[PDB]
């Protein structure tokens, strides 16, 4: 990003007072998002809350189920959308485990 | 294209043992 | 180690008396 | 990607260890604790920037600590040198791969944090910035270079390049095109700090650390241990003789002699033992430990493996002593009774051949001088023609050149020896280092080696004469090895119905050894067997040969058991207590018929008639030297009363014989013998009856060294191991069902009366004989130490040619002795480089070794796949009209050129058919057979044609029993015999590699071609055939500098050369010196100044009619000659007019146009330079040179207008760019052909570098 | 056909920062284990990471 | 052990004292160093003296030669320290209460406590008034 001759620059001088642009966030809905609408982008959230957090260490948390669907429904996009382990069939730790205890390998798998 | 010594492992297809063995004449 | 297999050797080695030391021959 | 990222996942999961128990310690709340540390609440952002600039102090002040100011490391965490840097100075930088470790992870810090900032300044976009993060951690090999500094890092870079690739591939679908728009790092980002998890201590270690003889040893400790028992007033004068008197009785261990001090006291002796006996066991563990490293392929100098070696020969010295010492304590191990079976066998054998027993030589035998001068020939064939004659090795010269001189007085000498001489002298003995197994060998005396090598010529010579030895016995001087398997395949498939079994019939091959044959043969029942065939004192004085002290260096023994097997009549003891075994193991009976009656013996595998032949299961019969190889036919009747016989003695209730079966497990599995129980239980049984019929204390025969194949119903193949030779026999009518092409290693067995095929025999190597050639080529690697290159190509070239004029077809079958071979010419390939240069070059022409060596190349026998690259093949020429290019590829492979075993003995038959038909037809004529008849078959015939015009062909007549003696030379000569099979004067010349050379130089591009790579060009000579060598690795190197010293084969360099215009693309110190040596005296400046000094006397001298003023003798600065990075002016003319100059042009751009332009002074630069292979070309060096320094700016010339010469002073080439003036074209053409023709200063150059590639 | 007769017959007788192609498995001759019915999830629930359109 | 060649064997050594020239080194006309780096034989051989020490691979290979690129008084710092200090504070506790941003204040307090601990005492920072005082009072 900066050149092979240049000292950092001081974050006092050139962006202590600078206003940063804005982050990626997405556009949570008001009514479908409303349990996590509050508090979704936050460093922390709901840190200083000792209904939904263990407190300041950060060290628990105890959800409703109305904001558990919500973050369900967000993430699904990183989520398999499988309910069951029949999938990984012959294709499992176990699977892998015998294969590597057998010397052979299974078509997809690791050899 | 290394200087390498490749070995003649399926590479005897177009050649015998005897092709290009010569004899001499007498002096 | 070494000297403890040497232990026994090296007890019975003090058994011996001065008379048979300077006695000891050269190669 | 997805399989490895599964890989690492499951060994994650499968590796995963326990958390160990601990107790609670924080590391920050310790910082806290104490006074020096203090908190605060910072953006990430500002603590980035303070982590960056204190890495960055922290690395400036471990580099200014030690007080140097030649390196710099910048803000980006580059660290470049400051300056061109010594080689002091390289050691004082050294400081470990730790160091870079941490600066590289900086550099990453500092590239995350940066990123940060431009993103904080407003720079970039969120989007650009999780774009830049995920390419950081994603592409860090290429950003960092940190695995460079650790090599296990390529494990986390190419998990990275693997998430990278599994996230990519989802997150580019639809209407999201692949490009980069993708900031998903929370992959990458978590593989670089499981990273830092586990450095984090190492680094810290490191900065913490910068910043704030086991025998002897024992010996020691042993000698401390009787000094703490020792009084303290006498330590000056036990200790030292306690030492030697340990020293001592090493010495008589090592020596096998009982020391005893009987002046030191009981303990001390006691304690010295002790010493004594851990020190041998000490030792003897580390001999057999190098001894196994060594076998496997461990690499040590030949100093310490001899003194390995010797440790193994004092160990086995002292076993072989303790061998004579039971047989004198436990008498003859053979019992009487069995003694007198086994003469009254033998006696019984030799009336039924109405053998005439050998009688002493008597003084007036008609070939006794023809074998006395056979023997001495043999003798000489050990020593070679060489410098290395000490005064035993001189003496027996003289010895035997003396008995050349005198013949009668030798004769008589013999004679007197055996009737007289009973007592002899030590024999001296070492060993061989095959890696497989020590052979020994040994040194008798010159007189005694006279005598005992004319004795084997005449009991041989009688013993031929009177057929002592029937057919069967090998090897026969009629027929080599090779031959040997081809007769012995074509008897087996020639029996009758041999391949049948309908009715169930098995036939059985075994193969055995004789095992310690010639250790356990008792010397009084080898007297009492020698007494019949030979006469009674001959006899007594070859028995008591064998009863003769045996000494090395200091440890000798008496041999009563053994036979010293390096006697020149070895040979035929050996011969003849194997044929006394052959009479045990085959019987009175069956030996006789296999034998033929004797008036009309049979020959090696043929009966009277084919109901002798199936009278018996035993069919064939072959014994080597100590091999046998029975052939068994088996009715089915037959083979079950043998199998019930074998049960009844040996029962097999659970079918346990399966498991100690020997199988050849070179060949497939379905190709291997096939151990059905019926199958095992027949070899099984077959191995025990004959194992039976011989007594065990003559000799034994094991199993696990002996290998039985049955063919039957269930087997279709058969299989045995015959002289290194591993065949395996297929009948077409068994399991083949396949039509078949012509392969190399198969051999096309064929009923000799109906002339059609029934088997096919193919061929393999033995793994004992490709494990003996790999073994040689690890002696020459290893003994090559400071051989010159041309020894080790020798003998490398001597090993091939061994192998491959032994195992003709063979090795064209066994594929893994194809790879072997170009494995271990990769090896001889890559030592000749390092020493050329220890750094591994890259694509090394072969022209360097394959050219011949007469031809200034090391002449390597090629038995590979090398694909010579056309720009290798590239040559120039120069003359007059200028330089000329040509061009000419698989280099050609050995196998080509022998010719197949089967195709020479089908020769060899036909062409011996001829000569016996011409032969008759000659004495018809009454002539003798001229070099015009049978010239059709000069080289042919297994017996050379060759071998009937030889001068000696008279002596070499009477010299019987030769190869058996060629065989046991192995165990009198200290030099290995690749050619122990055959002999040059008997078979003559088996191979002709001549064409091999004439198409070897033709594909490497011609002489010619082969010329150009070579610093020929540079000897101004005008051809290559009528100069001749000097019989030189540095003459080497020099001679092929040209095409090493090429920017190709080595790159990062065109280091300079001091005071000359040489540049050295890699350190090439061998090359370095002669360059030196070669331009001493400042030869480029000369050849510079006088060049420019001839170019100034002729344009004086051709001043007025090209229109000139003057010529100025331009300031050329003394280091101007040798500067290639500018230039200047050299020669200066002005015009007192405007002359009209052209386009530059070549010197032979005889079309020129003109420049349109007008000048009044012109100067002439000329350009030196040491062209290589690559870059020879003058022409585009001038050109380049003139085209640069003219639009330069360190390079000021006084006009725009002028020549620039470059001169090739490497190949002798020349051309000039520049532009012309009238005259000046001509001028300059004749001028350089003068100068080419007269200059002092390049005459001496050229005469220089012919003085140092010795050619002349 | 060829390759499950090879397959019968088989059974019973330098920085390199990409991976080799050659350590590649799932090169396999049955059809059933090369063209894998794909899971439809009751055509309601899909696979993570691609696109949902598609 | 063959003898090692004397560099005046090979002859025509000139002392060539120039580093390099356009970027390329300048190799020296004397086998001096070469034969310190690795002894030749009597033949013209270049057995290498064995390089035992620790890997540096940046150093055996370096980018094929890569690119060739006042302090105050003592006693016035305590007085001033001093007067910048409140009662029965420390200097750690001026910083705190005049850090909850006057800042010109607590910028010479700052520094003039890093010029302290720079003199060699890094208790500065847990020191109250009254030492301070007692150790100027000392000193004076």
């Amino acid at each position: 990003p900066f050149d092979d001759e240049e000292p950092p620059l001081d974050y006092a001088d050139n962006i202590l007072d600078v206003e940063p642009l804005e982050a990626i966030q997405l556009e949570l809905d008001p009514e479908e998002d409303a349990p996590v609408l509050d508090w979704f982008y936050d460093h922390q959230p709901l840190r200083d809350s000792r209904k939904y957090v263990n407190g300041s260490t950060y060290q628990r948390w105890q959800f409703t189920l109305p904001m558990m669907s919500t973050l369900y429904r967000l993430a699904n996009q990183l989520l398999t959308d499988l309910v069951d382990d029949n999938y990984f069939y012959l294709f499992d730790l176990k699977a892998f485990f015998t294969s590597k205890a057998l010397n052979m390998a299974i078509p997809g798998g690791p050899k | 294209p290394t200087g390498e010594v490749l070995s003649l492992v399926g590479k005897l297809e177009g050649t015998r043992m005897g092709d290009k063995a010569q004899r001499t004449k007498p002096q | 180690k070494i000297q403890q297999q040497f232990s026994d050797l090296k007890r019975k080695l003090a058994e011996v008396t001065e008379e048979e030391w300077l006695s000891i021959p050269e190669v | 990607s997805y399989q490895k990222l599964l890989k690492y996942y499951v060994l994650n999961a499968l590796k995963h260890r326990p958390p160990k128990a601990q107790k609670k310690r924080y590391l920050f709340r310790s910082f806290k604790a104490t006074k020096f540390f203090q908190s605060t609440k910072l953006d990430w952002v500002e603590v980035g920037l303070q982590v960056c600039r204190q890495g960055y102090n922290m690395l400036n002040l471990l580099i200014h600590r030690k007080n140097l100011n030649y390196l710099h490391l910048d803000y980006n965490f580059n660290l470049k040198p400051v300056k061109t840097l010594t080689t002091k100075e390289r050691k004082k930088s050294r400081f470990g791969n730790a160091f870079h470790l941490c600066r590289e992870v900086l550099r990453l810090t500092k590239l995350v944090v940066d990123s940060h900032v431009q993103y904080r300044l407003g720079n970039v976009d969120a989007f650009q910035l999780a774009d830049g993060l995920q390419y950081i951690f994603a592409h860090v090999g290429q950003l960092t270079g940190m695995y460079r500094y650790k090599y296990k890092l390529m494990r986390q870079i190419r998990m990275c390049k693997d998430l990278k690739h599994l996230i990519y591939y989802r997150f580019n679908t639809g209407p999201v095109g692949k490009g980069p728009g993708c900031g998903f790092w929370a992959a990458g980002w978590r593989v670089w700090l499981f990273f830092m998890r586990g450095i984090t201590p190492l680094l810290e270690r490191w900065l913490g650390n910068l910043l704030a003889h086991f025998d002897l040893e024992l010996r020691a400790a042993v000698m401390h241990d009787i000094l703490d028992m020792m009084p303290e007033g006498i330590k000056q004068n036990k200790a030292r003789t306690i030492l030697q008197h340990l020293s001592e009785a090493w010495r008589c261990w090592k020596a096998n002699i009982p020391w005893k001090v009987p002046g030191l006291p009981t303990p001390i002796e006691n304690m010295i033992l002790r010493y004594v006996k851990a020190k041998a066991d000490w030792w003897t563990n580390t001999a057999h430990y190098n001894r196994e490293r060594i076998r496997r392929g461990a690499t040590v100098d030949k100093t310490v493996c001899k003194k390995n070696l010797g440790r193994l020969t004092r160990l086995y010295l002292k076993a072989e002593q303790e061998r004579q010492h039971n047989y004198l304590k436990d008498g003859p191990y053979i019992t009487a009774e069995e003694a007198v079976a086994v003469y009254t066998t033998t006696v019984h054998w030799l009336e039924s051949r109405r053998f005439s027993p050998i009688p002493f030589p008597p003084l007036s035998y008609k070939h006794d001088t023809k074998l006395l001068i056979l023997a001495l020939e043999r003798l000489k064939e050990a020593y070679s023609v060489k410098s290395r004659l000490n005064q035993s090795q001189r003496e027996e010269l003289g010895l035997i050149e003396q008995a050349y001189d005198n013949p009668h007085e030798a004769l008589s000498r013999i004679k007197r020896h055996l009737l007289t001489q009973r007592a002899f002298k030590e024999v001296g003995i070492e060993f061989m280092d095959l890696y497989s197994h020590l052979v020994p060998v040994y040194d008798v005396e010159p007189l005694e080696k006279i005598t005992d090598a004319y004795l084997d010529q005449y009991l041989w010579y009688e013993a031929d004469k009177r057929r002592l030895f029937p057919p069967w016995i090998k090897p026969a001087d009629t027929e080599p090895p090779p031959l040997l398997v081809y007769k012995w395949c074509q008897g087996i498939n020639n029996l009758q119905d041999v391949w049948e079994t309908s009715e169930g019939e098995c036939n059985v091959m075994l193969e055995s050894r004789f095992e310690k044959m010639y250790e356990k043969i008792d010397l009084t029942l080898l007297n009492r067997l020698l007494r019949l065939i030979v006469d009674h004192n001959i006899a007594d004085y070859m028995t008591a040969k064998n009863n003769v002290v045996i000494n090395y260096k200091d440890m000798n023994h008496t041999n009563s058991y053994g036979i010293i097997r390096g006697l020149q009549f070895a040979s035929f003891i050996v011969q003849y207590y194997g044929l006394v075994m052959d009479l045990l193991v085959l019987g009175l009976h069956r030996a006789s018929e296999m034998a033929g009656p004797p008036q009309m013996p049979n020959d090696f595998l043929s009966f009277q008639d084919i109901a002798t032949e199936a009278a018996h299961p035993i069919r064939l019969f072959c014994r080597y030297i100590d091999r046998i190889h029975i052939f068994f036919r088996f009715t089915a009747d037959e083979a079950r009363d043998l199998i019930q016989r074998y049960l009844t003695e040996h029962p097999d209730p659970n079918n346990e014989n399966i498991v100690g079966y020997n199988n050849k497990k070179c060949w497939p599995r379905d190709a291997r013998m096939r151990l059905m129980k019926h199958d095992v239980n027949l070899g099984r049984a077959v191995f025990w009856d004959i194992k039976n019929r011989l007594p065990r204390s003559v000799t034994t025969v094991q199993w696990e060294n002996s290998f039985v194949s049955v063919y039957s119903k269930d087997n279709p193949n058969l299989l045995f191991n015959m002289c290194g030779f591993e065949c395996r026999i297929l009948p077409k009518c068994r399991t083949s069902y396949e039509e078949f092409t012509h392969k190399d290693g198969v051999w096309n067995l064929q009923n000799e009366v109906t002339k059609e095929r029934t088997a096919q025999c193919f061929l393999r190597v033995d793994d004992e004989s490709m494990q003996r050639f790999h073994n040689r080529v690890r002696q020459i690697l290893m003994a090559s130490g400071s051989t010159t290159f041309t020894k080790i190509v020798n003998k490398w070239n001597t090993a091939l040619i061994g192998l491959m004029t032994y195992f003709r077809e063979a090795v064209v079958n066994t594929q893994e002795l194809l790879d072997l071979l170009v494995k271990c010419e990769n090896k001889i390939q890559t030592r000749i480089k390092i020493g050329l240069n220890s750094k591994m070059p890259s694509r090394f022409p072969p022209v360097v070794f394959y050219t011949p060596k007469e031809l200034g190349g090391l002449g390597m026998l090629s038995m590979g796949h090398v694909l010579i690259p056309q720009s290798d093949l590239r040559w120039s020429k120069q003359t007059d009209v200028g330089i000329t290019h040509f061009r000419s590829q698989l280099i050609p492979n050995l196998y080509r050129y022998i010719q197949p075993w089967e195709s020479e003995f089908i020769d060899s038959q036909r062409v011996w058919a001829e000569y016996a038909l011409k032969r008759q037809e000659a004495i018809a004529q009454n002539r003798r057979l001229t070099l015009e008849d049978l010239e059709d078959s000069w080289d042919r015939g297994i017996p050379r044609i060759n071998t009937l015009f030889q001068k000696d062909r008279h002596t070499l007549a009477y010299d019987k029993g030769w190869r058996v003696r060629t065989d046991f030379k192995q165990y009198q000569v200290l030099k290995q015999n690749p050619f122990w099979w055959t002999h040059q004067r008997h078979d003559g010349k088996l191979w002709n590699l001549n064409n091999y050379r004439t198409d070897m130089i033709q594909a490497l591009g011609g002489v010619e071609g082969i010329l150009e790579h070579t610093l020929f060009k540079g000897t101004y000579f005008p051809t290559w055939e009528g100069l001749f060598w000097e019989k030189p690795n540095r003459r080497f190197t020099l001679w092929w500098s040209p095409t090493i010293n090429r920017a190709n084969v080595y790159v990062g360099f065109q280091v300079q050369l001091d005071l000359t215009g040489i540049f050295m693309h890699g350190k090439i110190p061998t090359l370095k010196i002669s360059l030196i040596q070669i331009f001493r005296a400042h030869l480029w400046q000369k050849i510079h100044e006088s060049i420019v000094m001839d170019l100034c006397q002729v344009f004086d001298q051709e001043l007025d009619a090209l229109e000139i003023e003057t010529v100025q003798k331009e300031t050329i600065h003394p280091r101007k000659s040798y500067k290639m990075n500018s230039s200047c002016a050299d020669i200066l003319l002005f015009a007192s007019y405007k002359w009209n100059v052209s386009r530059p042009s070549l010197l032979a751009d005889s079309k020129d146009v003109m420049d349109s332009t007008t000048t009044q002074k012109y100067w002439i630069d000329i350009q030196l330079r040491w062209g290589d292979y690559d870059s020879h070309d003058i022409e585009r060096y001038a050109r380049a040179k003139f085209l640069d320094y003219t639009t330069d700016n360190m390079s000021i010339y006084p006009s725009p207008t002028g020549v620039l010469i470059a001169i090739d002073l490497a190949y002798n080439l020349h051309s000039a760019y520049g532009n012309w003036f009238p005259g000046s074209k001509p001028l300059i053409q004749q001028a350089m052909a003068k100068i080419m023709k007269a200059n002092p200063a390049l005459y001496v150059l050229r005469e220089r570098i012919r003085k140092g590639l010795q050619l002349y | 056909k060829s390759k499950e007769l090879h397959a019968i017959k088989e059974r019973y007788l330098k920085f390199v920062f990409e991976w080799d192609a050659s350590e590649d498995t799932s090169i396999d001759y049955n059809p059933l284990y090369k063209e894998r019915h794909q899971v439809q999830l009751l055509g309601r629930g899909f696979i993570a990471g691609i696109d949902l359109k598609q | 052990k063959y003898d090692i060649l004397a560099s005046e064997d090979v002859e025509g050594q000139e002392a060539a004292t120039l580093p390099s020239e356009g970027g390329v080194r300048i190799t020296p006309f004397n086998l001096q160093e070469e034969m310190e780096e690795g002894h030749f034989d009597a033949d013209g051989n270049y057995f290498l003296n064995r390089d035992a020490q620790i890997r540096d691979s940046w150093l055996d290979n370096i980018d094929w030669v890569k690119i060739r690129e006042t302090s105050m008084s003592a006693q016035a710092l305590l007085e001033g320290l001093l007067e910048l200090l409140l009662p029965r504070e420390t200097v750690a506790g001026a910083l705190r209460r005049l850090g909850a941003r006057s800042p010109q204040r607590l910028d010479r307090l700052s520094g003039l406590a890093d010029q302290m601990v720079a003199r060699g005492n890094l208790g500065v920072y847990q020191e109250t008034r009254e030492r301070l005082a007692m150790r100027l009072k000392g000193l004076g």
